DNA sequence: AGATTTTATGTTTAGATCTTTTATGCTTGCTTTT
DNA sequence: AAAAGCAAGCATAAAAGATCTAAACATAAAATCT
């Protein structure tokens, strides 16, 4: 069957685009132009700059940096006159780990095949002496410090004070480039380190606060591109792979759709996104979080469901994944509890409603439960030990949290709003009527 | 610097008008923004205001007790106001800020 | 074998070279005049003679020339807010003294220098001072012993040695042994050491140094005041030369709005470079005043109202309800439970439904990662505390106007 | 008699997920039972049916120290039947050592816990979850020494921890019965002068 | 992705939706993986066994390298990185060494290969709730290990908690949440009844009883017995392994009238309501010295009678704190014999503390200085039993 | 010219320290039942 | 009227929270034995 395999090619294409498109950048014209002209002036003119990408998580900061590096690196001038040192604040948790990584990535004489010799002090002295020994004739370094706010937390901010100071000095032309999500990262800096920082800052707020931009983004993310665009994209990716993410990138030349298939797919995508139901699902999704990582997660859950029996995306499929997104996940845990733990939570809700959210105890809740169990005519048979193990089963799900003493007398707090328990009372399967009457009063 | 003058005048005003000398950086910045708004001059953001108060701290006029967050840092004046008034050397401005009770 | 490389490094017999460019740097005559101003305005290009720091130059020069010619030794403490021309003036005085000693108008002298933030440990200064003498790298204990053998023992012909020490507050620690040794060595007659110490705080010897260390530091002191409205203009117009690429009102606005904040000179020399880069993309060859206004608005940024306006609608309802609970309860620290109740009230008013609390914790985590609010780890839901980091009037300014 | 029943329980697990485990309701007189557990190790080594670690409460203040003394006791006990540092005796090294030795033949990995009442509760529950995670790959048996009663075992083991427990109860004879036996057969014997 | 779900469905009845979602997200290895998946559910829901069978079938059928973990084992991050790279970089021997998170990312970056072979990696971390209690850079890196290593890997996480508990101050990357719902009564009956041939073979290997059982142990009989079992036991627990391990013993009691010649429900409903009281206890009287008994009931009166009532009872919320001298005073008041203060009596106090019959609610560091506070931790019925064996009527002093 | 303790050194983790802040407890000062 | 009972008040102290430091542990330079 040919129709069974074109859908597999479409699904692998859309999944590979949603997951591995590390250099494509929609939007940010002037900001990308600022970052590109700044790195270009550092590589050519020997200026020592510094920059600080800023913005909410999920906006394309790493994608912007990868786009600028992917368009600058194959120039055979930026690639020959500039060495690039990535650093990350989650992996380089101490100054000496980041310093050994700097010594390796710059290929200094004391590195020797990835095992740096000498102490942290000797590594800092050799790095600063190599940087002081250079000049405009030396190669430009481009430091890229992702998670810069964690680099601010290091002792004395000492590595930061070095990395800025070379940028303030007539030494090697380096370009420090922090990338961080906090909008007030600059007040974390020490006043000396803040003085040596050049205060230019690039904010990357997403450009799709309007809903129509969100619908256009969801349409462009699902449509199959024209084949000449696949040729130009594969040409650019081959140019960045002849010279890091390039070992496992998109490579869109592996997939080549027929014009009738691309036309039928883009027709079905425009017809689905013209519907009021898909627009209502995207409206709720845009109302929660506008960031592109959220939409790509929703679209990956949508594209993953394209079985050969059902090739087409439809508005009911987007409504099903959107109903999967919006549901409360603590009510779905409360519905899985057995009737004894549900009676314990109802006794906890009664003790909280009566005493105005005072902290409870296993003894108080067991007494309030036994006052119902003596007349329940189905709960007479339970032992105190079974109710105690049910209370511990409530405690390990973090539906009950300790105030931070014997395990039967420790004070506790309910972790639920009353509306969540009230919706559990309606969503519960095969609830006995005695518990449903006791819950009302 | 003029912003350091406005910060010292708002700190003297909040220390004079209030029995509780537990002044945070955010509680001081919220009054400093209203004082700059009534003076019809542009106010610094909190990220620059923290560096301004840190630069005033080097003179010994203040002492900042650090906390978990930059908003929660506690400014503590270490000069008396009779010295702060002679140090600012702009009595026509301090007479305007200290008579501005309504902006607190 | 690597050990021969490390031994040649620790003995100093191989200089630490850095890789050279494959392509030659561009010639000076191909540069535009605006590029010439952009490279004269770089902060790394120290002038040969600093404008507006003549009095401090005479002070440090008279102190160092008297300490060198008298062959006695001593100490000095210069201090001031960053960017005020401290280290540039001290190195300019020392370069002038070296130019004078080269012509035999002055006795010759050695010039050691350290910096307290280039050292991982306070004791590593012993490793570095000895590295400016012999060039060998040794352990700090052997280096301290050899430095005591050099300074305590009179060995003619001993030459005068000037030990500049930037960043004195990093060298302190609790024991204060390193700063005590560095200030105690000049007091011995055998050592001709003249130590100069640069720092930021004016009150450092009384604030954190010990009483004997403050007694050794002495009463000779100098304070670098912040640059005023006029000195910052003289600095930038000295950097530009005779070029008219900057308007005089543009430099006046840069100096007027930088001197009002800090008095840093690096801020003025960075804002003028950004103004040159802004004028370059407009294809004009003179930096007119609105380019300076755009560069000033960019580099004294205040982008939190843009962040609140760019938030998703449920996050804006959350930011309204946190300030609503702050106004209602009075205290500035609110639990998530009352914030969620005010969220349900505001969402019932606006007509949109709100996400259930497990998604409201995701909204609170996003605002706490963006630092629009301060919030705890999410493991203690409904009882986590939510400080508002942005001011309450900024939220209404974002969501009304 | 209780020794033969415990050895038959360990060999029956060896003939064959939850970890099999055997509560031993021993008396209040805790020091006396070290000879009992030593006789159990002697029988299990003489049959070549198992290798035994013994986890004292003094050695296990934290989960790290408990895992280190457990792996060190199993490896050094096997070395003493026929010295790595305690920093490196990870459970991964225990799995690699068991695969290098006894995968070709299955020896049980008995872990005596003589003073069950003296343990930290969180360390003991985390250790039971760790030993339950390795069942199938590593055959564990967890005999215990409960000086009080089985209600203490049901109290200190929560719903999650007791979900992975298949315990069997053995009972040591009462201390007054042992005193009466010693007083009648020894101190009243005709043969002593 | 079809063969894996076809091979897992017979092992896992009533999980066709979860197996279908797992085989859509991380089934085929040629297709790119989501960066992280978080499936969650209650105890007994079958997530550890499901991810183990799924990782085993994907590793046998395809090119993937699987790595299963228990995060309780990883008290330090170096243990987790060494086990993760022992599984994802096979046959490295004892030469394997990982210093920190950076070395793990670099050595996983070395494992990337050509796209023709379509390799994949998979990491399951059971007990993922412990990941938020450790180094606070393990969880954010694990949620973007695919972007960091440039490598086709998904990091599955397994916990009893929703992902709303897992957010930190710095935020987190996106994750594909998945919910394993616990079964209703009908699906639980189908799951308990899915092992019918095993119990039928177990009875047929265990001789008139053999033919009278094999002619009457057919599928409707086991289904009706499981209906009679779940009519009483589903109220206390929905936990499937506990229902299995109790239902086998209850069938062993239930089967006797059929072997010995409705008409069954009352004979089992005797024992069935006895097994209901022994639920969660997984089983297949505290003798004391005399003066230890008096010390224990005196500690119970000290923790139960409050400080003010001793003056009226002895001159002749929770359990209360009591100092050791208050315990000795109540012990001498109730003893009515007056033994001396030997070493053995205070040794009995300390060894009652060591057995968790008493407790140290405070003090601890200064037991001898008199600042120590003890708290009795036993129930009233054990005290009444001790007072029966002793002959001291405790209820007079309460 | 190569293997072995030997020693000197650097790192890391557990413990001492500084500082805030919060609390039970030690004492006080009335306070009130028997 | 006598002695048990509730607010008040400073105080050792207890958590804690950052912070600095001393000793245990991993590791490299090197005399030493072959
Ligand atoms: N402007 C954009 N153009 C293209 N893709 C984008 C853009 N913004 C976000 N994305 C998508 O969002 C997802 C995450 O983006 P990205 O990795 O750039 O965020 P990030 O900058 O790493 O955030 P953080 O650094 O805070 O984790 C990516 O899959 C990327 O495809
Ligand atoms: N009076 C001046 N004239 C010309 N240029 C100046 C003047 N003052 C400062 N600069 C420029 O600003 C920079 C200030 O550097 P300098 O080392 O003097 O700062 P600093 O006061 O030592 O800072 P910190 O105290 O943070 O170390 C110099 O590189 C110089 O180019
Ligand atoms: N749908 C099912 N069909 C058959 N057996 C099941 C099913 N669900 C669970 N089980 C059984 O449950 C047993 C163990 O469950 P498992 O340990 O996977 O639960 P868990 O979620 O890991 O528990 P915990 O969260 O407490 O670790 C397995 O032996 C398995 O046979
Ligand atoms: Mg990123
Ligand atoms: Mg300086
Ligand atoms: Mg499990």
């Amino acid at each position: 069957p040919e129709a069974d395999r074109e859908l597999v090619s479409i699904r692998r294409f859309l999944k590979e685009r949603l997951q591995r498109d590390y250099t494509t950048l929609r939007g940010y014209a002037k900001e990308r132009s600022n970052v590109r002209l700044l790195l270009q002036r550092t590589a050519e003119m020997g200026e020592s700059n510094s920059l600080l990408l800023l913005g909410p998580r999920g906006s394309g900061k790493t994608t912007l940096i990868n786009s600028v590096l992917a368009d600058l690196l194959p120039n055979k001038s930026f690639g020959e006159n500039t060495l690039i040192v990535h650093l990350d604040g989650n992996l380089h948790t101490d100054d000496r780990v980041a310093l050994k990584s700097i010594t390796v990535q710059m290929q200094l004489e004391n590195a020797a095949d990835g095992k740096v010799f000498g102490s942290f002090a000797e590594n800092l002295a050799f790095l600063l002496q190599c940087l002081k020994a250079g000049g405009k004739h030396s190669k430009s370094v481009i430091f890229i410090l992702e998670e810069f706010d964690l680099f601010c937390a290091h002792h004395n901010q000492t590595l930061l004070y070095n990395l800025f100071d070379v940028s303030q000095s007539a030494q090697a032309p380096i370009c420090v480039l922090g990338v961080t999500c906090r909008l007030d990262v600059i007040e974390l800096l020490e006043k000396r380190v803040k003085s040596r920082f050049s205060h230019r800052q690039v904010f990357l707020f997403p450009s799709l606060r309007r809903f129509e931009d969100y619908v256009d983004l969801c349409r462009d993310l699902l449509s199959l591109p024209t084949g000449n665009s696949l040729l130009l994209a594969a040409e650019k990716i081959y140019n960045l792979q002849n010279i890091y993410f390039s070992r496992n990138h998109f490579d869109p030349g592996e997939y080549g759709f027929s014009p009738r298939l691309r036309d039928a797919w883009n027709k079905q995508i425009c017809k689905v996104l013209a519907t009021q139901q898909a627009r209502s699902t995207l409206q709720a999704l845009h109302d929660f979080d506008i960031s592109e990582a959220y939409l790509k997660n929703f679209l990956f859950r949508l594209v993953a469901h394209l079985r050969p029996q059902s090739p087409h995306i439809t508005a009911e499929k987007m409504a099903a994944v959107g109903s999967q997104f919006e549901g409360d996940d603590k009510i779905e845990l409360l519905c899985g509890l057995s009737v004894l733990e549900l009676c314990l939570i109802i006794a906890i809700k009664h003790h909280s409603q009566i005493y105005d959210r005072d902290s409870f105890n296993f003894e108080i809740i067991y007494a309030r439960f036994s006052k119902f169990a003596k007349v329940s005519t189905t709960m007479q048979a339970v032992e105190r030990s079974i109710v105690l193990k049910a209370f511990e089963h409530l405690r390990i799900a973090e539906l009950i949290m300790p105030l931070t003493v014997q395990k039967e007398f420790e004070m506790h707090k309910l972790a639920l709003t009353y509306s969540q328990i009230h919706h559990c009372m309606q969503r519960y399967q095969a609830l006995p009527t005695e518990v449903a009457q006791w819950a009302q009063s | 610097p003029l912003q350091q003058k406005l910060m010292l005048c708002t700190l003297v005003l909040m220390l004079r008008n209030e029995r509780n000398k537990d002044i945070s950086m955010g509680r001081l910045h919220e009054v400093y923004r209203r004082v700059c708004a009534k003076r019809n001059i542009l106010a610094l953001d909190q990220a620059e205001f923290t560096g301004t108060v840190d630069l005033v701290e080097t003179r010994g006029i203040l002492r900042i007790m650090r906390k978990k967050e930059p908003r929660l840092h506690k400014v503590l004046l270490q000069w008396d106001e009779e010295e702060v008034h002679a140090a600012l050397s702009d009595k026509q401005l301090i007479a305007s800020i200290l008579s501005d009770t309504a902006c607190l | 074998t690597p050990s021969q490389k490390m031994k040649k490094i620790r003995a100093g017999e191989l200089s630490p070279s850095m890789q050279q460019r494959t392509d030659l740097p561009a010639k000076d005559s191909s540069k535009s005049e605006l590029q010439l101003a952009r490279e004269q305005l770089h902060v790394s290009v120290v002038p040969k003679s600093l404008p507006c720091r003549e009095r401090e130059f005479e002070n440090i020069y008279a102190f160092l020339e008297g300490k060198i010619q008298d062959q006695c030794g001593g100490c000095m403490y210069v201090s001031g807010v960053p960017g005020t021309g401290k280290t540039a003036t001290v190195t300019g005085v020392i370069r002038t003294l070296q130019r004078m000693a080269k012509q035999n108008e002055l006795p010759a002298f050695e010039y050691l220098e350290i910096n307290g933030m280039r050292l991982t440990e306070p004791r590593q200064a012993y490793v570095q001072i000895y590295k400016q003498l012999t060039g060998k790298t040794v352990s700090w204990e052997q280096a301290h012993a050899l430095l005591e053998k050099r300074f305590t023992t009179p060995a003619p012909r001993r030459v005068t040695t000037v030990l500049l020490v930037d960043e004195l507050d990093i060298l302190c620690n609790r024991r204060q042994d390193v700063v005590y040794n560095l200030l105690d060595w000049p007091t011995k007659s055998a050592a001709k050491l003249v130590v100069v110490t640069i720092a930021n705080t004016m009150d450092l010897p009384e604030r954190l140094l010990m009483g004997k260390v403050t007694s050794r530091l002495g009463l000779t002191r100098l304070t670098f005041q912040p640059y005023s409205h006029k000195q910052l203009q003289e600095i930038v117009t000295a950097r530009l030369g005779g070029s008219e690429t900057f308007k005089g009102e543009a430099v006046q606005l840069v100096a007027r709005k930088v001197a009002a904040v800090s008095g840093d000179a690096r801020r003025a020399l960075d804002i003028c470079r950004r103004a040159t880069e802004i004028a370059d993309t407009a294809a004009v060859k003179c930096v007119t005043m609105l380019h300076v206004q755009q560069a000033l608005a960019e580099m004294i940024a205040s982008a939190k109202v843009q962040a609140i306006r760019n938030c998703s609608r449920m996050e804006q309802i959350f930011l309204q309800a946190i300030a609503a609970e702050v106004t209602r309860t009075g205290v500035e620290e609110t639990t998530f439970m009352g914030v969620y109740q005010q969220v349900e009230t505001i969402a019932a008013f606006m007509g949109v439904t709100f996400p259930p609390p497990g998604r409201a914790l995701r909204l609170c985590s996003k605002l706490g990662a963006e630092r629009l609010i301060i919030s705890e780890h999410s493991r203690n839901d409904l009882f986590q505390k939510i400080l508002l980091n942005v001011s309450a009037d900024d939220i209404h300014y974002a969501l009304r106007v | 008699r209780t020794l033969e029943q415990l050895v038959d329980f360990v060999v029956g697990q060896a003939e064959r997920e939850v970890l099999p485990t055997a509560a031993l309701l021993t008396g209040i007189n805790q020091p006396d039972h070290l000879s009992q557990f030593t006789a159990l190790t002697q029988r299990l080594h003489a049959q070549r049916a198992a290798m035994v670690c013994v986890l004292q409460s003094r050695d296990c203040a934290t989960l790290k120290a408990a895992v280190e003394t457990l792996v060190f006791g199993l490896v050094e006990d096997n070395a003493e039947v026929e010295r790595l540092r305690r920093s490196q005796c990870t459970m991964k090294q225990l799995k690699s050592w068991y695969t290098n030795n006894f995968d070709s033949e299955r020896r049980q990995l008995v872990v005596i816990l003589p003073d069950f009442e003296c343990f930290n509760a969180s360390v003991l529950q985390d250790l039971i979850l760790i030993l339950s995670a390795h069942c199938g790959s590593l055959p564990f048996v967890l005999v215990l020494g409960v000086a009080t009663a089985m209600t203490a075992v049901h109290g200190t083991l929560p719903y999650h921890v007791s979900s992975k427990i298949r315990l069997r109860v053995f009972q040591t004879q009462a201390a007054p019965t042992g005193l009466n036996e010693v007083l009648d057969k020894v101190l009243l014997s005709p043969k002593y002068a | 992705m079809e063969a894996i779900c076809s091979s897992l469905e017979p092992l896992f009845p009533c999980r066709e939706a979860a197996i279908e979602t797992l085989g859509e997200l991380i089934g085929d290895s040629s297709e790119t993986y989501p960066s992280a998946i978080y499936l969650f559910g209650h105890s007994g829901t079958g997530k550890t066994a499901l991810t183990r069978a799924f990782l085993k079938e994907c590793g046998k059928r395809q090119n993937v390298r699987t790595a299963h973990l228990n995060a309780i084992e990883c008290y330090t991050t170096k243990i987790m990185l060494e086990i993760l790279l022992d599984s994802l970089a096979p046959d490295q021997g004892d030469a394997l060494k990982v210093d920190n998170m950076l070395d793990f990312v670099e050595q996983l970056r070395r494992q990337a290969a050509t796209r023709v072979e379509d390799q994949g990696f998979l990491i399951a971390v059971d007990n993922a709730e412990r990941l938020r209690d450790m180094d606070a850079n393990v969880l954010p890196v694990l949620l973007r290990l695919q972007e960091l290593t440039n490598l086709n890997l998904c990091v599955i996480l397994l916990s009893q908690l929703p992902f709303e508990k897992f957010y930190n101050k710095t935020g987190l990357s996106e994750i594909v949440c998945l919910h394993l719902a616990q079964y209703n009564k009908a699906e639980t009956q189908r799951i308990l009844g899915s092992d019918f041939q095993q119990v039928r073979n177990q009875l047929l290997e265990q001789k008139k009883r053999l033919e009278i059982c094999q002619e009457a142990v057919t599928e409707d009989f086991y289904n009706n017995y499981l209906n009679l079992f779940l009519s009483v036991f589903y109220k206390a627990c929905r936990d499937v392994p506990e229902l299995q391990l109790t239902a086998r013993k209850c069938l062993s009691t239930y089967l006797e009238p059929v072997l010995d010649g409705s008409r069954l429900w009352r004979h089992i409903a005797g024992p069935l309501r006895s097994a209901l009281t022994q639920i969660y206890m997984r089983i297949e009287s505290l003798e004391l010295p005399y003066y230890a008994k008096f010390l224990l009931i005196a500690a119970f009166l000290a923790s139960h009678n409050a400080a003010k009532q001793d003056k009226r009872l002895f001159v002749k919320l929770g359990p209360k704190s009591f100092s050791i001298d208050r315990l000795l005073a109540i012990f001498y008041a109730i003893l009515e014999e007056k033994v001396g203060l030997t070493c053995n009596l205070l040794s009995q106090i300390s060894t009652l503390v060591h057995l968790n019959l008493l407790s140290f609610v405070s003090g601890e560091q200064n037991i001898m200085e008199g600042s120590a506070r003890l708290q009795c931790t036993i129930g009233l019925e054990f005290v009444l039993q001790i007072g029966k064996v002793v002959g001291f009527n405790v209820r007079q002093y309460l």
